[PDB]
């Protein structure tokens, strides 16, 4: 187990980390986070009480260095840190548990839904997709936009994910345009996967970070990406077998862990029904369409 | 962004354009096989392009051997009329391909946008309009030569014939748009119109009667009380 310990709580914040979250007020006494499951990526996100405008956080990896958290009165956040003194750190953070001002990570043993929506995702990939190389630990906030976003505007703070076009000639190879069109498995498999991404558990940790980023900060940006990384894999006539399997348990355990009262804004209708009920995959995602439909039957 | 009545004018200025008109690129007559059961036959078609300044047709002639042994016909035709208008395109020198090309049916966008990436400068747009351009196939020379070709063809014309000489673009538009609105509501009717005096021929380069400009007038208002005629005797008014 590690832990993220905090200098101070200044001012009231919702302080989540992955999807526990809880209540801090105003200099209550709040020393940190503890007993954090090692071995996956992790996000620590707040939402001001004053100015719920704004979700920001940070994706940190425990196994990469000590970090913690202390409030900027000049920026006007809580910014993550890093320490490199190693025994200063054990010190703070022993002594902050031995005055039991620390939140517990309150994880259930039976519970597995972190490790089945980060099962993909890597610190390695989240720095790339983030550009920030001096810190180990990944900013996003609800405002950043993408790559893409940005050509349809400060590179520095944009979201590189991988770009996506279904009418591009990346896309669409000359003298194939309806069959790419109408079957993107070029797309999918030549381009994509063998040619970008190198093998499906890329692709899958990109797609599971889009859905965090929109889940957890309200990312515009990242939920179109999420879904049209959903739409290239049910538009495509061949998927690998086991592709498709892992597909629908990630899917359902995003679902699953998706806000009822959120359903209305992070998720698009004409994805998921054609994903669901027209393309060629929709029978291959029991599970996701199962929970779907007993969950959301009003977007179908 | 779509074309309608409100930006009915950017049609005759100087940007080159061309409507697609698809409706008669798939033609089958249905029929019933020995089994009682019904299959079609295809007849041959054709992509009715067209240039509505100038008057220039492209009437790219579609024959039925496109479709012999391929599944879902209509879908694959407004792929292959998008692959055809696109060569077109291509085949034109710079200096004439278009800025725009206006279809007259939303399901060609897509099909069209895909085959002309290479194209990112031509605006791809569709209409609000219900142009009556399905009535091509009403004037007797585009029939004829569509029926009688026995492989893939390309045949120019212009559907304006001489008019430019003495009206202008805007006005041929309008004229053609009422003729081939009239030949669609009521084919023989039109047709009786402009055949009736044995006098006023056809010319062998044109498609339509020489009207004097009087006779265009009393033409086109009998074009007019059959387009609404007929619009009584279908809502009975
Ligand atoms: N260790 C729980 C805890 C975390 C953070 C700050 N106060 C805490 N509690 C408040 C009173 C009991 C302890």
């Amino acid at each position: 187990m590690n832990t993220v310990p905090f200098t101070s709580a200044p001012i009231e914040v919702t302080i989540g980390i992955d999807q526990y979250s809880f209540n801090v007020k105003e200099n209550q006494p709040f020393h940190g986070i503890k007993d954090i499951p090692i071995g996956h990526v992790h996000v620590i996100h707040f939402q001001h009480a004053d100015n719920s405008s704004m979700r920001y956080g940070y994706w940190f990896d425990c196994r990469m260095g000590n970090f913690y958290i202390q409030y900027d009165p000049k920026d006007g956040l809580y910014k993550m840190m890093e320490e490199r003194d190693g025994a200063k750190f054990e010190n703070i953070v022993h002594n902050f548990k031995e005055r039991q001002m620390m939140v517990s990570y309150p994880k259930i043993d039976e519970d597995d839904t972190w490790y089945n929506l980060t099962e993909f995702v890597q610190m390695d990939k989240i720095r790339k997709i983030v550009r920030k190389d001096e810190n180990q630990f990944s900013y996003v906030d609800s405002s950043m936009t993408t790559v893409q976003e940005n050509e349809l505007s400060d590179p520095a703070h944009s979201l590189n994910y991988t770009v996506i076009n279904f009418k591009s000639r990346e896309a669409i190879r000359p003298g194939h345009e309806m069959e790419d069109f109408l079957d993107k498995s070029y797309y999918l498999n030549t381009v994509m996967l063998q040619g970008i991404f190198k093998n499906s558990s890329n692709y899958f940790g990109e797609l599971q970070f889009a859905f965090l980023n929109a889940m957890f900060f309200g990312n515009y940006g990242s939920s179109l990406q999420w879904h049209a990384m959903i739409e290239l894999i049910c538009s495509s006539a061949t998927v690998p077998k086991h592709m498709l399997d892992k597909l629908d348990e990630i899917l359902y355990y995003q679902i699953k862990t998706l806000p009822e009262q959120y359903s209305d804004i992070l998720l698009n209708e004409r994805v998921w029904n054609i994903c669901l009920y027209s393309s060629f995959q929709k029978n291959s995602l029991h599970n996701t369409e199962k929970i779907m439909e007993n969950k959301y039957p009003e977007l179908l | 962004g779509a074309m309608n009545s409100s930006n009915y004018a950017e049609l005759f200025n100087n940007d080159i354009k061309l409507f697609v008109d698809d409706t008669n690129v798939y033609r089958v007559t249905v029929h019933k096989t020995f089994e009682g059961n019904v299959a079609t036959k295809a007849i041959n078609g054709c992509i009715f392009t067209l240039n509505p300044k100038t008057g220039h047709l492209f009437l790219k002639i579609i024959h039925t051997s496109v479709w012999a042994g391929q599944k879902r016909l209509s879908q694959l035709a407004k792929w292959k009329t998008a692959e055809e208008v696109s060569a077109l395109v291509r085949s034109l020198p710079k200096e004439e391909q278009p800025k725009q090309i206006i279809v007259t049916r939303k399901a060609m966008l897509d099909p069209l946008e895909v085959h002309m990436l290479d194209f990112p400068n031509i605006a791809i747009r569709p209409t609000e309009l219900r142009l009556p351009f399905s009535a091509a196939m009403s004037i007797d020379k585009l029939s004829d030569v569509v029926m009688k070709a026995t492989e893939p063809q390309m045949v120019l014309f212009n559907i304006y014939d001489d008019w430019l000489d003495r009206i202008s673009s805007y006005t041929a538009f309008s004229r053609l748009t009422l003729l081939l609105r009239a030949l669609k509501t009521n084919e023989e009717s039109a047709k009786m119109i402009l055949l009736s005096d044995p006098t006023i021929t056809i010319k062998s380069y044109h498609l339509w009667p020489s009207f004097t400009d009087e006779q265009w007038i009393t033409i086109e208002s009998q074009m007019r009380d059959l387009i609404l005629t007929e619009y009584g005797r279908k809502y009975n008014v």
